[PDB]
């Protein structure tokens, strides 16, 4: 479902917790969106296109809140 | 068994 | 001086014909961007010809793409054309290169670290993550297969009503158990799970996985065992278009009219890329040294006969006919370029056909073979059939010596090895010590040695032809992997020309091994497609190794190194046990039919049955001078100078001195000094010939060759032969010696001066105290040494399991086959790692083992239909009526179980429903058996032996009307007992007829030593048996009242009556007047004491 390494790990927990399927389905949706952003961020790391920390903070901010809305 | 002498 | 029979002198050549002997505007969009041809869109660099229309651009992919015209460089490490990465890309599992070739999870992987903000569960392989955030640690559920997550310094509770207790002290809901998943890390929820069978929509792997059908042949290993991607499951047969069609390159069939008609009917021009050019006539691409043939559109080469074609499709190679197809020429074959020559071995004449070799000797061969009680004399044509010997216990194997015409055999009942001249004289026993279980033996006619296999010790032995100088040659395992080891050694043959010893083993890992006659070069010859190799032999005129198999039912032969295995019988034999070769014929014995067969040795044609047998025939040899070929002894004279065994070197060129078992092979440059090193429980002969057990010392017969075994001043021998004598004269079994338990009344069996240097058997291990126990009992969680030295925790942590065995975590050592068999053999389940057992490395041998349905256990195919739960699934017994029994050797029970015919009417149930022992007519008793009244057959030695063997004393009638074997002594009542028991001082006849006429054993008239009361009928009994109420000697002198006055009464054991007799306690108040005076029945003793 996901190319992302650590997002695959997070995605397995929500299956184990049997969360709300609609919210569970939406959880896959934004994680699929985030993985594109996450790969884009670290694409810049090999391209050297960021040095201000924006492309890391913007993604971990949503992830940290996702830890609250999904117990992760 | 069947093979023991 | 003679010319050897049928041979020629060593200084002559033999003509093969007869045998006569003869003498020898981009809107500022150009920084790392290009145009999309639209006034608002801009292609970023490297994105054109990426494969996707990432921008609405007409220049993206108008077939202007060059895949590898310009390739990536090392600044961004390359993985595929147009795709290159670096950093943590190279091993993270992300799709970086478009095909995951950026890592292939192989290169630059297997080296990682994890940050402190996480916790690194390093015990997980890359398919399982090894780094999880600290928040995940004890969050409530685990994430690593290592599963230290929830157990890293975190508490627990007292479970729940609907949860299951895992072995790691944690509880989880019962819906996860028995689901084929590691729900608490240690598979504790998966132990002892009887998994449900798979359904129609689910493919079944080798291990129970119940995988759905989508992944079958999906080119990804999803079963773990590769069972879903088997090469023959995804088998794609080649479409050939056999008849008047043609096979296109793409796989189409078109009729013959659609070939070479100037129309591409195959859509790949396979029918038109030709039609007029003859490459065979090109005489430049044909390159065929042999003839060529140009078909409709192309050419091909074709070799002349005697030559083979290879990969290049142009060249030819000479066939090595004497190795590829040895069936062409009987006996020796010599390969030539493009042809072959057949040559008979010296002593055989070549018939004009060029393929038959006939023996030139005037001596006609015959078969000597052994039954339970009989060694028999059968000619090769079956015309004459006579008996050589009878009355033997169990002749499991035999062999003959050509040089001095002796016959050697193993009596498996008495566990002795005997020998005898072929005129039936000088029968004698050469080995009668140790020899726990010998199965097969072979006589070395060249170096004058004897070799045999022991099944319990699991050893290969060597000895002199008189039986002296026993040495243990091979042991443990035979390959470097320690996979094949001595389990059930059976069948042995020698090849003195090459100096090798061949033997087979029908253990779980069945094999055929080879070793040097000195033990140097042990190796594995055959290890594949073999289950029960009971038979082995060599054709000496061909250097071909012949062996049989009782399970797969075949007879097969190969070269001496094990290559080119050619099948003679394609699995149609019920149960061969032994076989032999002569000229062009195989002789072998079957157990299921109890017959001796005969057939051609190369194709099995002309199979005929030679004779029936009422008992199983075990060992068979063709007695002929040609079956033990003449060669010069490497140990010419004086045993090559060795004072002990002179053994042939591997390769048959040199020789090696060796010492017996209880000796040290101290090596010098000139001599191997055999320094005797026998244990303190053994006695060394004066001349250092051998060290015998100590209980043989002064036993009355000369065990030592020099006579030092019986010195003048040693005490009178009270015990029998083979019994240990305490210092006071009382007797104990040899196993009582140094067993850490006081057997002798004075402790004579446990003295430190006797047990200090005591040494145990090769199959036993010595405790802290000198008690010996079997090696399988160590670290078994039971105190077997009486001081728990076998179960010592430090000892179990430091010990190393025997080669070919597997060590558990708790120190227990178990056989290798017991690992990963869906059974807790270790007790702690250390032998059953589910992640490792469910792998292709532990598959079942397609040729011989059967795989259970719902788990990964493998069982041998002969366990199917047997009536037992071989698979814990019980899946080897379901619907087993489908299998057919063997057409000739198997009798089918009423419940569809097959059993060997030899068990039919054997007198015991072998089916379960007793259908084998029904409609049964009693068999014919053989030559040396005696028939009871109820039609049962018993050995004739059992008649008049004072035992009710038939069941109704039918064999005990009219004993005094007949004599018996000369080795027996006939009592007055007519019964027979062995002569050695007569005139020995104890009553062995029930009437005590022995010892009743023997002369005085001493001069002063006394018949017995002064320590023992002698009964008037001249028998000796031990003095504490007197007055005990039992007629220990038939004259009654040991119970006479007057001479019994000199005795006390032991109140806790015996009680005195009105008569001075002191009867045992249980007779008091028993209701029977035992003393004859009613004192035992005086009722005052039948109340509360
Ligand atoms: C069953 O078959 C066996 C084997 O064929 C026979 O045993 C042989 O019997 C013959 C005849 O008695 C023996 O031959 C004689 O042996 C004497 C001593 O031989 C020594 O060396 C041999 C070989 O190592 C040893 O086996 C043996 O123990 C001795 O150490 C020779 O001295 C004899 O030759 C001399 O005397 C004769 C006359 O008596 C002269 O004619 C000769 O020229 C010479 O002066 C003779 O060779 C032979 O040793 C026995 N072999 C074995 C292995 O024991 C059985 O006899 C046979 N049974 C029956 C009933 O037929
Ligand atoms: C092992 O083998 C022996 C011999 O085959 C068996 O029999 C023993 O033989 C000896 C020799 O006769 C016995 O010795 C005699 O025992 C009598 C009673 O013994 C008990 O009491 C004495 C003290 O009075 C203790 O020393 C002894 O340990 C017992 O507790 C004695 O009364 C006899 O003494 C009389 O004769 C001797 C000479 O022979 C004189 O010197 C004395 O003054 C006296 O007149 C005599 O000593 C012995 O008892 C037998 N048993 C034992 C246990 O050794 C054994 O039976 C056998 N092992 C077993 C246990 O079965
Ligand atoms: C008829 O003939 C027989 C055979 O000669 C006699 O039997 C012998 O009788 C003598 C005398 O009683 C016995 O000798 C005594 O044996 C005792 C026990 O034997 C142990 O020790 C001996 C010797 O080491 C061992 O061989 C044996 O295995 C036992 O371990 C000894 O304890 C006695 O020693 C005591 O007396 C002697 C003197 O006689 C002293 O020097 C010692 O210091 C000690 O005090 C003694 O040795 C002999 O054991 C008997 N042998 C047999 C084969 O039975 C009959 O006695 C004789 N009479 C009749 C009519 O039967
Ligand atoms: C192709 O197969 C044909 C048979 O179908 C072979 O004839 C040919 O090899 C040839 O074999 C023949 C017979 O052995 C040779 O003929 C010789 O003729 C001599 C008299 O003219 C006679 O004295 C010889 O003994 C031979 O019989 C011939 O030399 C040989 N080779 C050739 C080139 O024809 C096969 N062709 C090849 C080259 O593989
Ligand atoms: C296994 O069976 C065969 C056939 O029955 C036995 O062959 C014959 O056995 C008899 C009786 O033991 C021998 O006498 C025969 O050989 C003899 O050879 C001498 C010397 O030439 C003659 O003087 C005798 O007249 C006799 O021919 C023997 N015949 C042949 C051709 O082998 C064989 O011995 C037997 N083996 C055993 C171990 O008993
Ligand atoms: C016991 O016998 C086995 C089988 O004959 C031997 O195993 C073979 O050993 C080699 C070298 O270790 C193996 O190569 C390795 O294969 C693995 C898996 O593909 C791979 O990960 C390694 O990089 C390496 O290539 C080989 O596969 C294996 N099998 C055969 C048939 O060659 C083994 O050497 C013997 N002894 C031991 C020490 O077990
Ligand atoms: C001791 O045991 C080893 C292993 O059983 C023997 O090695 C095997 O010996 C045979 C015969 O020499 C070899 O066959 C030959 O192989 C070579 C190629 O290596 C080939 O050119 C020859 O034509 C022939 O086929 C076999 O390869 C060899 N195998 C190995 C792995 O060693 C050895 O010969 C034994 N030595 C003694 C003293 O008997
Ligand atoms: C008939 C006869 O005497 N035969 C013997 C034969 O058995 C063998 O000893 C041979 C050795 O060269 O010489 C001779
Ligand atoms: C062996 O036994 C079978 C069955 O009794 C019999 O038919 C056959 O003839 C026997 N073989 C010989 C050679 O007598
Ligand atoms: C497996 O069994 C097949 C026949 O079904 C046999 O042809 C093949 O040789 C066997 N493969 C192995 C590994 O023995
Ligand atoms: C245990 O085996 C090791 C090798 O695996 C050593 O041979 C060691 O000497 C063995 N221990 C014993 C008791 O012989
Ligand atoms: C007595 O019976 C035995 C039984 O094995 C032998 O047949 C022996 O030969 C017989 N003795 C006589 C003299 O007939
Ligand atoms: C007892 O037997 C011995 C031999 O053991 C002598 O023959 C002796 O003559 C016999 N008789 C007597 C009285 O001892
Ligand atoms: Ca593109
Ligand atoms: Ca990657
Ligand atoms: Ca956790
Ligand atoms: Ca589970
Ligand atoms: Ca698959
Ligand atoms: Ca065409
Ligand atoms: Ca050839
Ligand atoms: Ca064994
Ligand atoms: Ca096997
Ligand atoms: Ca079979
Ligand atoms: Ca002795
Ligand atoms: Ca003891
Ligand atoms: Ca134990
Ligand atoms: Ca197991
Ligand atoms: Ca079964
Ligand atoms: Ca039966
Ligand atoms: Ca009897
Ligand atoms: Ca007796
Ligand atoms: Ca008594
Ligand atoms: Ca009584």
């Amino acid at each position: 479902e996901f190319r992302m390494e650590k997002l695959n790990q997070l995605w397995e927990k929500a299956k184990r917790l049997h969360l709300s399927p609609v919210r569970l389905a939406e959880l896959h949706s934004d994680l699929k969106i985030q993985e594109r952003d996450e790969l884009n961020w670290k694409k810049l790391k090999v391209e050297g296109l960021d040095g201000d920390g924006e492309k890391e903070a913007k993604l971990v901010h949503n992830l940290n809140v996702i830890l609250a809305r999904y117990g992760l | 068994x069947x093979n023991x002498x | 001086p003679t010319r050897p029979p049928g041979m020629c002198h060593l200084d002559e050549f033999q003509c093969q014909g007869d045998g006569t002997c003869i003498p020898n505007a981009s809107h500022t969009c150009r920084s790392n961007e290009f145009q999309c041809l639209s006034p608002q869109r801009c292609i970023p660099s490297y994105w054109f010809c990426d494969g996707e229309a990432d921008c609405a651009d007409g220049s993206d992919e108008p077939d202007t793409c060059g895949h590898s015209v310009n390739t990536c460089r090392a600044s961004q490490f390359q993985c595929d054309n147009g795709r290159c990465i670096s950093g943590n890309w190279v091993c993270d599992g992300d799709n970086d290169c478009g095909d995951m070739s950026d890592e292939d999870q192989r290169h630059h992987c297997e080296l990682q670290n994890c940050s402190s903000t996480q916790f690194t569960c390093v015990n997980s392989r890359p398919p399982n993550r090894r780094c999880i955030p600290q928040y995940w640690v004890c969050d409530g559920d685990a994430d690593c297969s290592d599963a230290l997550d929830e157990l890293q310094n975190c508490t627990m509770r007292t479970c729940s009503a609907g949860e299951f207790s895992c072995a790691n002290g944690r509880c989880v809901r019962q819906s996860f158990r028995c689901d084929r998943r590691n729900d608490c890390g240690d598979y504790s929820d998966e132990r002892g799970c009887s998994y449900p069978p798979c359904h129609a929509n689910q493919f079944t792997c080798q291990n129970g996985r119940c995988i759905p059908r989508f992944f079958v042949c999906d080119e990804d290993n999803d079963c773990g065992d590769g069972s879903d991607e088997q090469e023959h499951l995804c088998h794609t047969p080649e479409p050939t278009c056999p008849l008047h069609q043609f096979r296109c390159d793409n796989g189409h069939c078109i009729e013959m009219g659609r070939v070479c008609n100037h129309v591409d009917d195959c859509s790949d021009n396979s029918d038109e890329k030709g039609c007029g050019i003859n490459e065979c006539l090109d005489s430049s691409i044909s390159r065929c040294d042999h003839n060529c043939t140009d078909t409709i559109t192309s050419f091909y080469c074709s070799c002349l006969p005697g030559y083979k074609l290879m990969s290049d499709k142009r060249s030819c190679v000479d066939i090595d006919e004497c190795k590829e197809s040895p069936q062409l020429c009987s006996q020796k074959c010599e390969n030539v370029v493009g042809s072959y020559i057949c040559k008979c071995a010296p002593g055989y004449i070549r018939e004009p056909d060029g393929k038959s070799c006939r023996q030139n000797s005037n001596i006609e061969p015959y078969l000597i073979f052994s039954n339970r009680y009989y060694i028999r004399n059968l000619t090769t044509d079956g015309s004459s059939y006579s008996l050589i010997l009878q009355g033997l216990g169990n002749v499991v194997a035999l062999d003959f010596d050509r040089v001095e015409k002796r016959l050697y055999w193993i009596d498996a009942e008495k566990q002795i090895i005997e020998r005898m001249f072929l005129n039936k004289t000088n029968r004698e026993t050469i080995i009668n010590h140790r020899l726990r279980r010998a199965e097969s033996l072979a006589v070395d006619w060249v170096s004058r040695k004897l070799y045999w296999l022991d099944a319990i010790l699991d050893c290969l032995f060597v000895s002199d032809l008189e039986g002296r100088h026993r040495k243990m040659i091979a042991q443990h395992c035979v390959d470097a992997n320690n996979t094949f080891c001595f389990e059930h050694p059976r069948g042995i043959v020698l090849h003195p020309q090459r100096g090798h010893v061949y033997w087979a083993d029908w253990g779980v890992h069945a094999y055929i091994g080879r070793i040097g006659m000195d033990g140097t070069n042990k190796s594995v010859i055959i290890s594949t497609k073999i289950e029960w190799p009971n038979a082995i032999t060599i054709d000496y005129t061909n250097d071909l190794l012949y062996w049989a198999d009782a399970h797969l039912g075949y007879i097969e032969f190969s070269d001496l190194e094990g290559h080119h295995r050619h099948t003679v019988y394609d699995g149609s034999l019920p149960h061969p046990f032994a076989l032999t070769i002569f000229e062009d014929t195989v002789f072998w014995t079957d157990w299921n039919t109890r017959t001796v067969e005969k057939g051609n040795k190369y194709d099995g044609s002309g199979r005929v049955v030679l004779v029936n047998t009422t008992h199983k025939p075990f060992d068979i040899h063709v007695y002929h001078p040609y079956r033990q070929p003449i060669m010069s002894n490497p140990c010419g004279t004086n045993n090559g100078g060795c004072s002990h065994l002179c053994l042939i070197k591997a390769g048959g060129r040199g020789f090696t001195c060796a010492c017996p078992d209880d000796f040290q092979t101290v090596q010098l440059r000139d001599r191997t000094l055999c320094m005797p090193m026998c244990s303190s429980t053994q006695f060394l002969c004066g001349n250092n010939e051998k060290c015998i057990p100590i209980w043989w010392k002064c036993d009355g017969q000369k065990d030592c060759s020099d006579g030092s075994d019986e010195p003048d001043l040693c005490p009178h021998r009270f015990c029998r032969l083979g019994q240990f004598q305490c210092r006071d004269g009382n007797c104990t079994s040899p196993q009582a010696l140094c067993n850490a338990r006081q057997d002798c009344a004075d402790g004579s069996d446990e003295d430190r001066v006797l047990c200090e240097h005591h040494r145990c058997e090769s199959n036993e291990w010595q405790c802290a105290n000198k008690r010996c126990i079997p090696q399988s009992w160590q670290c078994d969680s039971v105190n077997d040494c009486l001081d728990n030295s076998d179960e010592d925790t430090s000892h179990c942590a430091s010990r190393t399991c025997r080669p070919g065995q597997f060590k558990c975590n708790n120190g227990r050592c178990i056989p290798q086959s017991w690992k990963c068999d869906v059974d807790n053999d270790c007790g702690d389940y250390s032998d059953e790692p589910i992640d490792e057992c469910t792998t292709a490395a532990y598959n079942c041998d397609n040729h011989t083992e059967f795989s259970c349905k719902t788990n990964y256990r493998c069982i041998p195919q002969w366990a199917v239909c047997n009536g037992f739960d071989d698979c814990r699934d019980n899946s080897d017994e379901q619907g087993c009526e489908s299998v057919p029994c063997h057409p000739s050797g198997d009798f089918r029970c009423a419940n569809h179980h097959c059993i060997p015919l030899r068990w039919k009417c054997d007198g015991t149930d072998d089916c379960g429903d007793n259908s084998d022992e029904e409609n049964c007519v009693p068999r014919e008793c053989s030559e040396s058996e005696f028939r009871c009244a109820d039609q049962q057959c018993i050995p004739s030695r059992w008649v008049c032996d004072q035992e009710n063997d038939c069941g109704d004393n039918s064999d005990e009638r009219d004993c005094e009307m007949k004599t018996c074997h000369p080795e027996h002594f006939q009592c007055t009542s007519g019964h027979c007992v062995p002569k050695a028991l007569a005139c020995d001082g104890r009553a062995d006849c029930l009437d005590a007829s022995d010892e009743s006429a023997c002369p005085t054993r001493f001069p002063n008239g006394t018949y017995c030593p002064a320590a023992m009361f002698e009964c008037k009928n001249h028998v000796c009994i031990q003095s504490f048996w007197i007055c005990d109420g039992e007629n220990d000697c038939v004259d009654g002198s040991d119970e006479e009242i007057h001479l019994c006055f000199n005795i006390p009464c032991e109140s806790p054991q015996r009680f005195r009556c009105d008569n001075s007799r002191c009867v045992y306690g249980h007779q008091l108040c028993n209701g029977v007047d035992d003393c004859g005076d009613g004192s035992d029945e005086k009722e005052e003793h039948c109340r509360k004491p």
